[PDB]
């Protein structure tokens, strides 16, 4: 059993006025670019590869448990930093 | 509480050897000198004066029953 | 200077030292004495005066105050109105069963006003209060400071430690019982809870009438996730600590959060305090936080005004007593209160860890001193509320009331006999809610049962209970609790005893400490502001927060300084300093366990040769332990004190230049043998043991026989037992000449042969030399004392005379003709089972006798008899009884191993193996006990009892001496003609052929136990019936019968033999014979000699039968119908 | 990321809370009691470190250096003031994950550094 | 024994034998050990018997 | 129902009654009382 | 196996012990410490009874 717990490392929450104003210099959400209150969780590497997870299923898990009522915008498993989005849909 | 008439083990009597012994005591001789000294040549014998207390006298310091 | 390698002698001079000035019983002493003196004191008048008025008018009232002080106490007094009275000697009063008790005075005012303005006062010096019970050897005892000549001349043994009370002519040790600590705060994590952390500190003002209220400070175990709550004294539910804040008077949050997390730059603190803050954003005033707790209190008054005063009542008094009850402690309760709340939060976080609930650092004494005040202050309340209660019903009329008549002297004195006598630690109506085992009648078996009685702890948790952890022997035992010395029934680890050098603490007056401390630099909570405080340390005296200093270190110097000096704080104070946690507690309570240490500089003792030569010259010098405590040489460290502390075993192994190590020491112990009781330190080569048999030994050390006391002859008591010949070990502990055991030692030292001679031995058994035990080995004589009391009714006169056949009516076929017409046996007859002593009869309203007879099987000769008087002036005999008990097999001998065993055989001397010389073992064990039981130190001490009764020396058996060895003992023996490893060539008894192996053989000092075979044998064949149920009755002494259990019964049924099994629980217990209808299955009225057999109900009269039934069943059966349950048994 | 940390109102001395100013879109701390704004300079509300990463230096304290207690080794030396003796000792914290790591402290007092190897 | 000490005599390994005696450190540490299978001794039989 | 003496036995001159008898003669004071008063008063108070 | 605990004991300081699989960084450091012994007491007692 594995819950989100296991794999993130901090979660942290923000209020940016626009989600095309990135208040965290993350270039990944500028290029893939309705709530000013988002929500920001940092996974590892460890145990994401330790699991076999991708950010495409996490997504997914999220989207299936609450439906439409949020959208998630997740970091390329390119960068050295593992970063998904979170807002809440209106 | 008073010596021994006889050795436990040997049976050679040890109760006329305890006066002497606290005599030779009250000397120069040590407790291995004054055992050889009484004729204590086992060591079954040797404890029975080696090992004693004479709680007797103890005993005496407290007035007896009648008078 | 510095003394090298003379420390096997330095140490246990100064051990010697020690135990010359403290004696063995200092804990009960000093807890004792220093009750009589302050405890006692402060209760009689920290008690409130009573003020009474009339029943508020009595046409269309004037009070007074009737307040006392200063209490007097007098040495014990005994005779009533029958002459002057006299004191009472601590024998007399065992002899005639008084309580050897002191009357304690009081003198009282009582000022009393009326009217036109005029105050009256009249004062009643000596004002008599009741008798207290007196501990003997004590300072205000008539044996204090008696010499030994002096104490000989009141047939009192000069060796008998004290430290008892005498009650009904009967010793009784008040057993020290363990608690939690008072006034600190623990922080706990409960498994399965609501909650996950809580923290909780019971608190105690300086012996105040209110018990320990405990406060828990608690945190929820998971929206918002991590409330913190505070379940509160007298309030039904829990209550959220910010509320408890703002009802303190802290309307702002930027206060309360300061007394909370002491550093604002923490944000991880204030992550986890915001969800109790966002809790409470409703309450924004003092007020309303009060109607909160008053809504919640266990009492919820009507009104709002009514919440308010109760609740501020309850924080006033109630919670954190400790901290101060005064007009405005509101800031230092807040202070407090804040800290356990960071302390509950520096445990959720993990920045500390959680405290240990078995850390003996944690936990307390209740030693005489403050089991008798805890039950004194209840009494003298008591006392109060009755003197009130008189006062009322005379100034209810208004006429005069007399304060002599008022004071009911019955009550203290009453309640301390009965609580003492019985044991049921309070008042004797909460017979079952009163915690029992305190005041246990004192062992008097062997002295070193004595010292292990009266040096005792007691864990009141519940037994048979499958929660081990309690029961765990905690690191935090060394040196102040032995490790061996335990019961090995359902009190393992419950009940231990007391280590040598192990000392409690009495407590004193913490203000001494505290204005020393508040002249230096610190700052008392009140003067600073909580900005600098988070940089500074925590100072806290007796567990309250006293102040806060900027420098830790150089009053740390300085604390340490004063104790070793004594100038202001006394020795038993700790002062401890933890470092990584920013707190430095300062404990001056009672109950804290210590022990002495000495104190090591760089890296050298403080101890020199000077301190050895000096005090080995004592007698002349009077250089005694306390002169060395004043040089600043040794210290007294409890358990607190010895986790900051860095100690070395021995000063010459473990301070010198080498691989370091430490190089950082800070006390030494003076020898760490001393971390052994009492009767553990009596074991030869102890570490040489599986630490089982240490613990066995232990306990088989208060059931050897020998003389356990000096004056046995003087000393009436039942179950006394007493050995011919006792005699000191041949090899022995540096320990034991401090327990007085070459003295009153209890034991023989035996020649044992450990061989398998005959097969009489082999299940962990023993033969015995039959010639030896004719010569007196083991011989002893067994006391028994037997005592009666004439009186009880308005004509029925009990008196003792001889009962006379045709005079009185009922009789035992036994001899009266041994009486004397007085109606007592005179010493020295000879008396047997079913022998008449006491020859008592009462008048029947011609008369019948209530005689004494002798137990069945005893068989012994009356030694003396006493006649004296009790305390109601009624003739009272005490008779004691002569029986020695030559060892036969089967009874229980034992060595200083844990080897126990019964004599199995008994050879004589020509059946006997023997050496080269006419030498042959008096007793012979089987081999196979050694190699499970790897009791390597029973072998070392057969090696050096040989070595020793060879060379003349006694031997020596220090635990940890590292001076001898069996190398060392082996080589001393090959130059006294033996072989160097002990073994010889026994010849057989019987054949003469030598043994083809050769034997072990050589001294060692065997025991003899209590447990007789003779005082266990017994048998029935019809004999005495119960009375509710006619079964045998039960016990050795009523000729009672076998149980045949549960078990058996299963036994019986898995064999498959029914017809035994009824015949065990029909036949031989209770066959009987009822009549039940055969209508319904009740039982009916059978008249046998008429042969009439009816049952009521059913009106047949004709068919009726019987069944055989055990008495047991019938009884069931008319108790369920006494149930209104109906078992109908139909024979169809 | 950081650690968010709670301050007060200067009226009344009570928590802010966050609030959106819908018109500006702006982030504003709100005092519930009274009606006191201030515009806040972090922009993050909340931060939870599940990995607890966390540097064990910063809770360790300076006068641990004199605990006699304590190990001393000479082999380490302090790094500002080179002195020679340094006492080291393990994380002493519970859920320390898995740490067995050393932490060192200076004795040669008013130094206090701290670090770990 | 210094603090944090996990060495085979700082936890309770005996390096010497019943002939050669214990230490008092070994000494207090095997009396611990063998406290704990007297008090399972006790503690067992009120369940077994059960 | 009250138990026989068998059930209830008392000992002579410790004569002392049984628990269980101290309990029934508490019992008989209570109902006879009770009863006395359910005649002669009958407060409907002191009966409840 | 004293010097080998020793060593055991630096490799954990210096974080040169890699954790066993399924087991945290302390269990792993008590299993070598306790097969270390175990195995010194296996070879003493053969030793013994050789």
């Amino acid at each position: 059993h594995t819950t989100l717990r296991k794999v993130t490392a901090n979660t942290a929450i923000y209020y940016d006025p626009n989600p095309q104003s990135t208040v965290v210099a993350e270039d990944q959400e500028w290029v893939n670019v309705i709530s000013p209150w988002l929500l920001r969780v940092e996974l590892d590497r460890k145990h994401m590869t330790d699991r076999k997870l991708t950010m495409e299923q996490i997504a997914e898990k999220i989207n299936a448990g609450f439906g439409d009522d949020l959208n998630c915008i997740f970091n390329d498993d390119n960068a050295e930093k593992l970063v998904l989005r979170i807002r809440i849909m209106n | 509480m008073i010596i021994p008439v006889r050795c436990f083990t040997c049976g050679k009597i040890v109760g006329n050897k305890w006066e002497a012994y606290l005599g030779l005591l009250q000397a120069e001789y040590t407790e291995g000198d004054a055992l050889d000294a009484l004729g204590l040549k086992r060591y079954c014998c040797r404890r029975m004066l080696l090992a004693h207390v004479d709680l007797i006298e103890k005993l005496l310091n407290y007035a007896p029953l009648e008078k | 200077e510095i003394t090298p390698d003379l420390w096997q002698e330095a140490c246990w001079i100064v051990i010697s030292s020690y135990f010359d000035e403290k004696g063995l019983v200092r804990q009960q002493l000093d807890s004792f004495d220093e009750f009589i003196q302050m405890s006692v004191q402060r209760i009689v008048e920290d008690a409130p005066p009573i003020d009474l008025q009339a029943e508020a008018q009595h046409a269309s009232p004037p009070r007074y105050l009737l307040k006392f002080e200063q209490i007097y106490l007098s040495k014990p007094t005994h005779w009533e109105r029958d002459g002057a009275p006299s004191p009472m000697m601590p024998n007399e009063a065992r002899l005639r069963n008084l309580t050897y008790s002191a009357p304690l005075y009081v003198d009282i005012t009582k000022t009393v006003i009326k009217e036109g303005e005029e105050q009256l006062q009249t004062q009643h010096q000596k004002t008599f209060i009741g008798k207290i019970p007196i501990m003997l050897r004590s300072t205000y005892c008539l044996l204090n400071g008696l010499t030994d000549r002096d104490l000989c001349e009141l047939n009192e043994c000069p060796l008998d430690p004290g430290g008892y009370f005498i009650i009904n002519g009967s010793e009784k040790v008040l057993i020290a019982q363990e608690k939690m600590a008072t006034n600190t705060v623990y922080v706990f994590a409960k498994k399965d809870s609501k909650y996950a952390y809580t923290g909780e500190c019971r608190s105690c003002l300086e012996n105040s009438s209110r018990p320990t209220s405990t406060i828990w400070v608690s945190m929820l175990a998971r929206a918002i996730g991590q409330r913190i709550v505070a379940t509160l004294p007298y309030i039904k539910q829990e209550v959220p600590i910010i509320i408890v804040f703002r009802a303190l008077g802290f309307v702002s949050d930027r206060d309360i959060l300061e007394h909370i997390i002491y550093d604002f730059e923490d944000p991880e603190m204030m992550e986890m305090v915001k969800p109790s803050l966002d809790e409470a954003f409703v309450i924004q005033e003092q007020n309303v936080a009060l109607n909160f707790i008053g809504s919640r209190g266990a009492k919820p008054g009507v009104t709002k005004e009514k919440r308010i005063k109760y609740a501020k009542e309850v924080l006033q008094k109630e919670m954190l007593p400790h901290v101060g009850v005064s007009d405005f402690c509101e800031t230092k309760k807040a202070y407090f209160l804040g800290y356990m709340v960071h302390r509950l939060l520096l445990a959720a976080l993990g920045r500390r860890e959680l405290d240990d609930r078995d850390h003996y650092g944690n936990k307390r004494l209740d030693l005489a001193g403050p089991l008798l005040a805890f039950l004194f202050r209840g009494m003298f309340k008591n006392l109060l509320k009755e003197v009130r209660i008189y006062a009322q019903k005379f100034i209810d009329r208004g006429k005069d009331f007399n304060l002599e008549l008022a004071i009911k002297t019955r009550i203290i004195s009453d309640g301390l006999k009965y609580s003492l006598a019985t044991g049921n630690w309070g008042d004797q109506k909460k017979a079952h809610q009163a915690r029992a085992g305190v005041s246990q009648v004192l062992n008097r078996l062997t002295f070193a049962s004595t010292l292990s009685h009266l040096r005792r702890l007691n864990s009141p948790i519940g037994r048979d209970g499958k929660l081990a952890k309690p029961r765990q022997l905690h690191n935090t035992l060394w040196g102040m609790v032995c490790p061996a010395e335990t019961p090995e029934g359902h009190a393992v680890g419950l009940v231990k005893n007391l280590a040598l050098m192990a000392y409690i603490s009495v407590g004193s007056q913490p203000s001494p400490i505290l204005e020393f401390l508040e002249e230096w630099s610190m700052e008392n909570l009140e003067e600073i502001s909580p900005a600098a405080i988070a940089d500074a340390t925590k100072i806290f005296v007796n567990g309250c927060w006293v102040g806060i200093h900027k420098d830790p270190e150089q009053l740390m110097n300085t604390l340490r300084k004063l104790r070793r000096q004594m100038d202001i704080i006394v020795s038993e104070v700790s002062m401890i300093r933890d470092i990584r946690e920013r707190e430095i507690r300062i404990y001056t309570d009672a109950g804290r366990i210590c022990r002495p240490l000495l104190i090591v500089e760089k890296q050298k003792l403080l101890l020199k040769k000077r301190h050895i030569d000096q005090l080995k010259e004592r007698e002349y010098n009077n250089y005694s332990w306390q002169d060395l405590v004043a040089s600043g040489v040794v210290e007294y460290i409890d358990t607190l004190e010895e986790e900051t502390v860095m100690l070395a075993m021995t000063p010459d192994d473990l301070q010198e230049k080498e691989v370091a190590y430490c190089s950082t020491y800070t006390h030494c112990e003076i020898h760490p043998s001393m971390i052994l009781g009492v009767c553990a330190s009596i074991i030869p080569f102890p570490d040489h043991n599986q630490s089982p048999r240490n613990t066995y030994q232990s306990a088989m050390g208060k059931q050897a026989m020998g003389v356990y006391i000096t004056n046995f002859h003087v000393r009436m008591d039942t179950l006394a037992h007493v050995l011919y010949y006792p005699q000191k070990p041949l090899v022995t502990t540096r320990s034991m000449e401090y327990l007085r055991f070459r003295e009153l030692p209890a034991g023989i030292n035996s020649i044992v042969a450990i061989a398998s001679y005959t097969g009489y031995n082999q299940e962990d058994s023993v033969i015995m030399n039959r010639s030896a035990v004719d010569r007196g080995f083991f011989r002893s004589v067994f006391y028994r004392s037997y005592k009666e009391q004439e009186s009880k009714g308005f004509d029925q006169e009990e008196v003792f005379e001889k009962p006379t056949r045709e005079t009185c009516q009922g009789m035992r076929h036994a001899i009266y003709d041994k009486l004397d017409d007085d109606g007592l046996i005179a010493p020295g007859v000879r008396v047997s089972g079913d022998d008449v002593i006491i020859g008592k009869t009462v008048t029947l309203p011609t008369k019948r006798d209530c005689s004494t007879f002798l137990r069945t099987s005893e068989t012994g000769i009356v030694d003396q008899v006493m006649v004296t008087l009790n305390q109601e002036g009624y003739k009272f005999c005490k008779i004691r009884v002569r029986s020695v008990r030559i060892p036969q097999i089967g009874d229980k001998f034992a060595s200083r191993h844990g080897q126990k065993g019964t004599c199995g055989i008994q050879y004589r001397q020509e059946d006997m193996p023997f050496t080269c010389e006419g030498i042959t073992p008096d007793i012979i064990i089987n081999p196979h006990a050694i190699p499970s039981r790897m009791t390597i130190g029973h072998l070392i001490e057969c090696l050096q009892g040989k070595v020793s009764a060879n060379k003349g020396e006694i031997g020596d058996a220090t635990p940890f001496n590292d001076a001898v060895n069996v190398q060392k003992i082996s080589n001393l023996l090959s130059d006294y003609g033996y072989h160097l490893r002990g073994n010889e060539v026994l010849y057989n008894g019987f054949t003469g052929r030598k043994i083809t192996s050769q034997i072990f053989i050589g001294p060692t000092y065997y025991q003899r136990l209590k447990h007789m075979v003779d005082d266990k044998i017994h048998s029935r064949a019809r004999g005495p019936i119960q009375i509710l149920n006619r079964q045998p009755m039960e016990g050795r002494s009523r000729d009672g019968g076998l149980r045949f259990g549960e078990m058996e019964r299963d036994c019986q049924i898995a064999h498959g033999a029914a017809q035994f099994l009824r015949e065990r629980l029909f036949e031989a217990s209770d066959p009987y014979q009822v009549h039940v209808c055969n209508l319904c299955g009740i039982m009916a009225i059978a008249n046998t000699r008429t042969h009439t057999y009816e049952c009521r109900g059913c009106r047949n009269k004709t068919q009726i039968s019987l069944v055989r039934m055990p008495y047991a069943c019938k009884l069931l059966f008319q108790e369920l119908m006494s149930m209104s349950i109906a078992p109908r048994m139909m024979s169809v | 990321p950081g650690f968010v940390g709670i301050r007060f109102c200067q009226e009344c001395n009570n928590m802010l809370y966050p609030k959106e100013d819908k018109e500006n879109r702006i982030l504003l701390y709100a005092c519930r009691n009274c009606d006191y704004q201030q515009e806040a300079d972090n922009s993050c509300i909340y931060v939870n470190k599940i990995t607890h990463e966390v540097d064990e230096l910063t809770q360790i304290i300076a006068d641990v250096s004199q605990d006699p207690t304590l190990p001393r080794t000479e082999d380490h030396p302090c790094q500002k003031c080179g002195h020679k003796e340094a006492v080291f000792f393990q994380s002493h914290s519970a859920r320390a994950e898995d740490a067995m790591r050393l932490y060192y402290v200076c004795t040669a007092p008013h130094c206090g550094h701290r670090w770990t190897e | 024994f210094i603090k944090d000490d996990y060495g085979p005599e700082s936890r309770g390994f005996v390096e010497n034998s019943y002939l050669a005696g214990l230490t008092p450190t070994e000494f207090f540490f095997h009396a611990m050990g063998g406290r704990e299978g007297l008090i399972d001794t006790a503690v067992k039989t009120a369940e077994t018997g059960y | 129902p009250v138990p026989p003496l068998s059930v209830r036995p008392a000992v002579v001159m410790q004569r002392n009654q049984d628990d269980l008898t101290h309990k029934l003669a508490d019992i008989v004071k209570i109902n006879n009382q009770l009863r006395r008063n359910e005649q002669n008063g009958a407060a409907a108070h002191v009966i409840a | 196996a004293k010097q080998d605990v020793i060593e055991v004991i630096e490799k954990a300081h210096n974080n040169e012990l890699e954790p066993t699989p399924g087991n945290t960084l302390r269990q792993t450091f008590e299993n070598q410490v306790n097969r270390i012994l175990n195995d010194a007491r296996d070879k003493t007692g053969s030793s013994a009874q050789k």
